[PDB]
């Protein structure tokens, strides 16, 4: 009723209908980005920072991860030298909600080289118990990322439609190479938790804080 | 393609030493024997110091046979095709009493010592791990597993010389050959595979 | 140095060039914007908590405050019912740097009934010392604001100095409105925008962390 | 519009008492004098409790004089008000009245004199420049001071003759005289003070 009216009052006081507007641009947002995007690259020990930010993760939750591996060392990791793309960006009512709430929708594009370099082995029981576990230099990597975003301020809303592109690019080494069923595995656990924590029906919530200027946060140079 | 257990972790277990003279001397005491061999019977065993060699050279997630026993009584799982090579130190010592007939029946009852020894093994295997079920199989066909066995024969001083007594022993040595080739063949070959718990 | 050329890979790599892109709509940002203001004008707590925020900015100073006036409560508080709108969004280089950082520059307007109702008093001395103040209601108002801004990336933004704001200012006395009290208004306003908020002097506030982490998934 | 000080303090205070007072006795003291008065005291003086009246007719930026007044001797106020007093300001002046009716220096008498029921009427203009504060007036000065009763007290030997009431007549609107001179000269514009 009444909240639907104040979408209403929204959308009027806003220069645009739901129905008609077409699709915005967006490449301002892609400047902006890559410049903090370019800011987070170029920390030198931001690096040695996340290898020990998903080494801690993974080993306290590797009972969910496959039980015949070892201990999963990260020996090489790296970024890319390319930037996120947006555009096609539109708002529509929030489904399910009977027009309670609004959200804009972006398409998202990526292409670079992202990769993580891991070390493992393969244990065996219970002979003898503990086996000649084989060693695995398991470098992964991310091409393509094509999704379909959804935003919202109510915090901050977003998540990402089922229907995603995610492109591997494996490899594996063996004692003494292009071994399939590695990168299949990772890709089930590199999507597990991407499904898990930012994937449609589930968002994720960041804080907001307060844009209010305050002499606090008044700098100059 | 790498693997290497000196694997020394079997010699400390006595445990593992009896568990393969328990399983091992009651796969002997259970057996339609023939009339010349009266009894046979594991005495001393041991599994050496070389360890076989191993070469990993495929992997796929599955086999649908081992679900098929699953689901009688996940993407998650695992199933590795390796190569083995045994040529170390497996050594058997079966007691036997030799029930001799040359010159007429029940002529003699021998006290008898057989050894198996420098067992050579070559074959393929297939390992499937289904978090985590394990399960393992071999596939060598025709009991061809077994490639190189020796299996010398200890008996009386007294009788060490009559080539009558040696037809006997041999009847007995290469029976136990065959039993051991049917052994290993209806136990592990295609199709037939085991868990291990 | 030379990491001018960081800002070229970014510009190639992004679909933009600096002298030839056009300007980009911006309505989506007019759209959430507009629902996060909604949402912070239908909390009926807010008005009290501003309420005494501006009690409490004026509590700590009453010495860069004209001295003929005396103490000051706010009586009259309304914050609107529209919305601000957007347009014409540039990239350009940052100035005196030599061509060291990027910003975006973003054209604003914005129409509504911005209110606020003082009361106050007016002493003299040193007769007698202290004077029969006469009372002040002053309800102000600003109702258009146009301005060129600059943001960039902590967040970097400002306004230009050539901005426009329109102010619309009642005051009663003891029973007719003054100018000279809304252009001192006026005075004390552009006083603290310009002080904390236009060129050269920008706001830094604290950038949050976006990456995702499980202490930051709900649903619903 | 109105500005009701309960001015309480002024009907107590001694110290604005003796600074009117004494700034009426050294008024007393400089001003070139008639021959036919001798001495001229502030005998007696009080501001009364009766509040004058004043409104805020307008409110403007300062005048080009007040700035003139600096620099000589930004973002200020003035205020254009209007001024009534028709309260009760009583001044009691001694005077020794030189009387030469029958001949010259005849006789030497003690005088009193009561200014009374002033009333004063004007335009004001009080300027605050963050924070000097200047006054000044407006109405054409002297006929601004248009209200006062000054009733004399001689002695009583002395009350029949009119001869007498002649050189009391003369000192009563010689010192009216003086006093719209001294309101004029002090206040009137273009006339302004300083340090109220």
């Amino acid at each position: 009723n009444e909240r639907s009216r104040q979408i209403d009052d929204i959308l009027e006081k806003t220069y645009y209908n739901v129905d008609t507007h077409p699709a915005e641009s967006l490449d301002w947002f892609n400047v902006l980005i890559g410049q903090t995007i370019q800011q987070l690259r170029e920390e030198a020990w931001k690096k040695d920072n996340i290898v020990y930010s998903l080494n801690a993760f993974i080993e306290r939750k590797a009972q969910e991860l496959p039980s015949y591996l070892d201990s999963i060392k990260i020996t090489e990791l790296d970024i890319g030298h390319d930037f996120p793309i947006f555009s096609n960006c539109r708002i529509q009512y929030s489904p399910n909600s009977n027009g309670r709430k609004l959200e804009a929708k972006i398409d998202i594009d990526l292409n670079d080289r992202l990769a993580v370099g891991i070390e493992t082995r393969l244990l065996l029981n219970y002979p003898k118990p503990l086996t000649a576990s084989l060693p695995i230099n398991v470098t992964v990597s991310i091409i393509r990322f094509q999704a379909c975003l959804t935003v919202s301020l109510t915090f901050l809303m977003f998540s990402f439609a089922p229907e995603y592109r995610m492109e591997f690019e494996t490899q594996s080494l063996i004692g003494a190479e292009n071994i399939p069923k590695i990168g299949s595995l990772v890709e089930y656990q590199i999507k597990k938790w991407f499904v898990e924590r930012c994937v449609e029906p589930r968002f994720q919530f960041i804080k907001l804080p307060s844009v209010w200027p305050r002499s606090k946060n008044t700098r100059e140079g | 393609m790498s693997f290497d257990i000196n694997w020394s972790t079997l010699e400390s277990d006595n445990r593992l030493n009896d568990l393969i003279r328990k399983h091992l001397n009651s796969y002997l005491q259970n057996t339609q024997l023939p009339s010349y061999v009266s009894n046979l019977r594991v005495l001393d065993f041991d599994l050496g110091k070389v360890g076989p060699a191993i070469t990993l050279k495929e992997i796929t997630d599955p086999l649908d046979e081992f679900y098929d026993s699953i689901r009688e009584e996940s993407p998650n799982d695992i199933q590795f095709l390796l190569e083995v090579e045994y040529k170390g130190d497996l050594l058997v010592t079966i007691g036997a009493d030799l029930v001799l007939n040359y010159p007429v029946e029940k002529f003699m009852t021998l006290p008898v010592k057989l050894s198996i020894s420098d067992i050579g093994l070559h074959s393929l295997c297939i390992v499937a791990c289904l978090s985590k079920q394990l399960f393992l199989s071999f596939l060598c066909d025709g009991g061809s597993i077994v490639r190189s066995m020796k299996i010398e024969t200890e008996i009386g001083e007294q009788y060490q010389g009559q080539g009558s007594v040696l037809r006997s022993v041999g009847e007995l040595e290469q029976f136990l050959f065959t039993i051991f080739k049917d052994f290993l063949r209806k136990e592990l070959a295609w199709p037939s595979w085991i868990n291990l718990d």
